[PDB]
């Protein structure tokens, strides 16, 4: 392979960009929720698996930035549209995208300490109701809760437990 | 050809013998005849596991099967068995179970069960030879024997009164041998009544037996001969600074079957002339400490010596000795390297010197009741009060 | 003995090789189940094993890689295959390999914080459900908990329970 | 006294010598189990003893080394055994050793991050089941769980129980 | 030489080999009794030889029973067995022979200053095959008449300390003589020889340039002379245990106390 | 000849005696007959170092033997000992302990005990 890293970040909340104020993003951490399964005849756990966690995606800005201030706490839940993207290097200079779409709920907004020389970094934290992650182009992740889908490769993993349900 | 389904056949099979399973191995030696069905040559040792096995190899009329039948009954044990051909002259057949270095090179008699091990890995801790180790000949090559192969020869008196065992008895002061004076008296299934035995084999049975319940340290001495039906004579447990006949052999360090239709082997003196060496208990625990501690430390003769070559084979040693405190077998042993014979030209030469002092538990031989009658009680009742 | 160490790592997800981008591995920490004993007796407890813990191998990438990034969250648990390489030096010059092929659910997918100057590191974790480490070519260990093997030169340990339990 | 410290150690696993890849020993911490004990007439507990605690050894070596690899998890346990040596020197020259033979069950292997550039450490843990601790070749200490022995000079603080539980 | 180092003509002949190459040859006795074995190993009073004389009884495939076999390659399968894991220093004296199910005759290793088998061929410096369906070989004298070369172990740490000093200083033959020609062959060879301190070959090596024969005319003929004396480990032939069965603790327990 | 593999060996030997190592050297004069097991000539200092090593120089059932014991149960002590013959009268047998330079030239007696040293590198600090 190639040495690659991320080298520039970009936000758009609501179509707006997000150009000059955003030095950190988190894509949500995708955790199955395993439970260590011990049972008859075995020494070890094994893992099955019992869905996916709970998606938080955090971001901070730290200008006043009303237009992702004004997103917090809405009556509509998943109206917080998002797009977190990154541009990854790459030794021999082919910048790879990797852009994640995602909405849901903008649960938290933490200013922080408000010193007087010091960077003032306004803390945001998503509820991620919907989530999609494209590398180069290509459909990784796509996870919609309600509406049960865990597609990773295109290939929706939960078609087995969608005729299950009768969904 | 084959068959293909369930088949179900009418065949008479005896009452099936379940005994515990011992690790205890047994050397074997008595007649039989070598035919068609006895899948034996005769000078030739064969490991045992199954009356099955011992009526496969040997004839199910011959008298090692009588004996083998005389062990599976209490034991499942490991049976070294050879099968010295019959002789006309008691002369001719105590030589033949005897046997020797006569062949081309080959070992015969009781000499063959020097080659339980290397043959079967099954190195006989318990030597008997059934109905042969009444004549004085044989029973002191099952001594010089059970010397070398470290083992517990189990003798047996003739058929006479308790004066020819006392007077066969005292033929030997040796550590390793343990008289059965009285035969036993088994019924035959096939005369319908009671064949007489020889009662060795009934005792190596529970000889390995003991082993397994109750470790090698016990005595096997109340323990119960099962497969029995009395003895050849009635032997008398009694008290009262008698001339018991169960009294009177143990005194000449013989073991009997003492109640209940020939129930319990009785004594547990061996027949040696030093009263350090009287128990079984001793002589065997002493045998086993060290087989335990040998067949466990097999890489102390290779792994040439280094520095901590002598302080890891004592924490060696101890470790496999605190086990053996653990299970009873012993109580508050001493392990450590001889600081006296520790040379380095003894270390040239590749000896290198250990102390394994231990002692061992000893058997409840004699409980005493002291018993008395009073009239204390008889105002504490029977009174107003 | 000699001075011996690590000096190099490699990984293969399903043949492909990450020769260029996994800054860091780690083997599964094999830590066996101990209860401490303390009964009749005794002034001190002795640790009777109870069968293995549940074993974790964790990896960091820190391009996109897609060729890992497409194992989380199958229907197919244990189909993560894996094999952690590594090259333990020695003073002399005398280099031992080290692999442990491993297979499993690769159950968490954590892209970090993506500042722009600084590197970005996908930390990845996957639930082991077959490990086989081999050290200099000779088999270490070999833990399979459904059929439970516990193998520790090539001598399967748990033969024991196997019979006892009828397997 | 003289001022007296440790400057070197060995480790000696199966009688096999570690004396090129050990960087860390640790004795097992002898700690009492210790109830604080209040009650009537007093203002303050006093801390009757109940027992030592739990006993565990770790160290660590930094090669492949499989003669310490093969002893994790087996059937046997008490079959690791395992002497540490510490050289102290003091400040006249007279070098004390301090030895410390030991026995249990190797009951976790931590093989930790495997970065390329950095040196790799196999954290190991025994759970002792025996303990003497040796100081200038005189017993110092003596544990033993099963077969309830503690001394502390050679002299078996034990057997006062010893006689109660007709041991 | 499976099943043809029984006769004494080829026997001597690995003999007088073994001393050019350098080796141990591994030696047969026949198939008959434990005399023919002692009688057979008398005729050789060489350093380099190295008797095992029961056969090996191995579980044919074809007839479905068991086919002697001469042991003699069981033994060289094992030699070279013990280079790998414990190195050419260990002795080979106790390590498992597989692939076997038995040997020709059985042999006894029994205690007590006895007549044993196993006992009776290691004193006529013959191994032997002792255990478990013939599973271990024993003996680890070579076929010696001098004490200092009693051990194989002695023979083969000596034999390939110098086959690595050698192979290893294969620039001492080139590099015509300059001043510090000898220097940097001592400095050479005590470098490839604490690698072998190190791993436990030998114990406390002596290399140094021998002061009374480094002439100027053996220098003018290429010859330059040194002394590279060193102790090899001593194997662990006797381990003694002295057990005595004491009444010492039958107080101490077993009372009220 | 020799023996291969582990020999055990059913020997009394009577309940070791652990005592501390001391530096302390200890000079040492009683009788003893000098026999065959005895390997020690009269008036000549030897060093001692264990109760197997006086009872190899000296007869176990001498009386340095018991004095050496009496020593190594309580210290793992040096001893140059001197092994005075007996003799009947206790007039000649003081004069023995006593000794003297009444040989040829040598030093018998107590008077062996200042050969402690240049002999064995242990210049006696007790005497006994």
């Amino acid at each position: 392979m190639i040495p690659q890293t991320l080298t520039n970040t970009n936000l758009f909340i609501d179509g707006v960009s997000f150009a000059g104020d955003v030095p950190s993003l988190t894509l949500p951490k995708l955790a199955v929720k395993t439970e260590q399964y011990r049972a008859g005849g075995m020494d070890a756990p094994v893992s099955i698996d019992m869905g996916l966690e709970a998606m938080e995606a955090k971001f901070s800005t730290n200008g006043a930035r009303r237009e992702a201030l004004n997103f917090f706490g809405l009556a509509d839940q998943s109206a917080f549209n998002g797009v977190f993207r990154g541009s990854f290097k790459g030794q021999k200079g082919a910048s790879v995208p990797v852009v994640a779409t995602l909405r849901g709920l903008l649960k938290e907004v933490d200013p922080g300490d408000w010193k007087a020389g010091e960077k003032a970094e306004f803390k945001y934290a998503v509820a991620v109701s919907y989530y999609k992650l494209e590398v180069d182009g290509r459909e990784v992740y796509e996870i919609d809760p309600v509406n049960g889908v865990r597609a990773i490769n295109g290939v929706d993993q939960l078609a087995g437990m969608r005729n299950d349900l009768g969904l | 050809s084959f068959f293909h389904g369930v088949t179900v056949t009418n065949v008479d099979i005896g009452a099936r013998t379940i005994a515990l399973p011992a690790s205890s191995v047994i050397g074997l030696c008595d007649v039989f005849t070598p035919g068609a069905q006895a899948s034996a040559k005769p000078n030739v040792p064969v490991l045992l596991t199954s009356k099955k096995d011992a009526a496969a190899a040997f004839g199910i009329g011959s008298s090692i099967y009588l004996a083998c039948e005389a062990i599976y009954n209490r034991a499942q044990a490991v049976i070294v068995a050879v099968g010295v051909e019959t002789a006309e002259t008691p002369e001719a057949q105590a030589s033949a179970v005897i046997g020797g270095i006569s062949a081309a090179g080959e070992r015969t008699g009781l000499q063959a069960l020097l080659d339980g091990k290397s043959r079967f890995n099954a190195q006989p801790r318990l030597l008997v030879a059934p109905g042969h180790s009444a004549q004085q000949a044989v029973a002191t090559a099952m001594d010089g024997l059970a010397e070398k192969l470290r083992a517990i020869a189990i003798l047996d008196g003739p058929n006479s009164t308790d004066e020819a065992a006392v007077a066969y008895a005292k033929n030997f002061g040796s550590k390793r041998l343990f008289m059965v004076d009285p035969g036993v008296q088994v019924w035959d299934s096939a005369t319908n009544a009671a064949r007489n035995a020889p009662a060795s084999a009934y005792a190596a049975g529970l000889f390995a037996w003991t082993d397994a319940e109750y470790g090698f340290w016990s005595s096997p001495s109340n323990k119960e001969i099962k497969g029995v039906t009395g003895t050849s004579r009635p032997v008398e447990f009694l008290d009262g600074d008698e001339t018991c006949r169960a009294n009177l052999l143990n005194n000449a360090n013989i073991a009997t079957i003492i109640r209940d239709d020939g129930y319990r082997l009785w004594g547990n003196r061996t027949l040696s002339s030093d009263s350090k060496w009287a128990f079984v208990t001793r002589v065997r625990t002493m045998d086993l400490v060290m087989d335990a501690i040998l067949a466990g430390h097999k890489w102390a003769v290779d792994r040439g010596i280094t520095k901590t070559y002598v302080k890891d084979v004592t924490e060696g040693l101890r470790a496999f000795m605190r086990d053996l405190k653990n299970q009873g077998a012993v109580i508050n042993f001493e392990v450590y390297a001889d600081p006296d014979l520790n040379s380095a030209s003894q270390l040239a030469q590749g000896k290198v010197y250990w102390n394994i002092r231990f002692t061992d538990v000893p058997p409840a031989e004699n409980p005493n009741f002291r018993v008395e009658v009073t009239d204390q009680w008889l105002t504490e009742v029977l009174d107003v009060a």
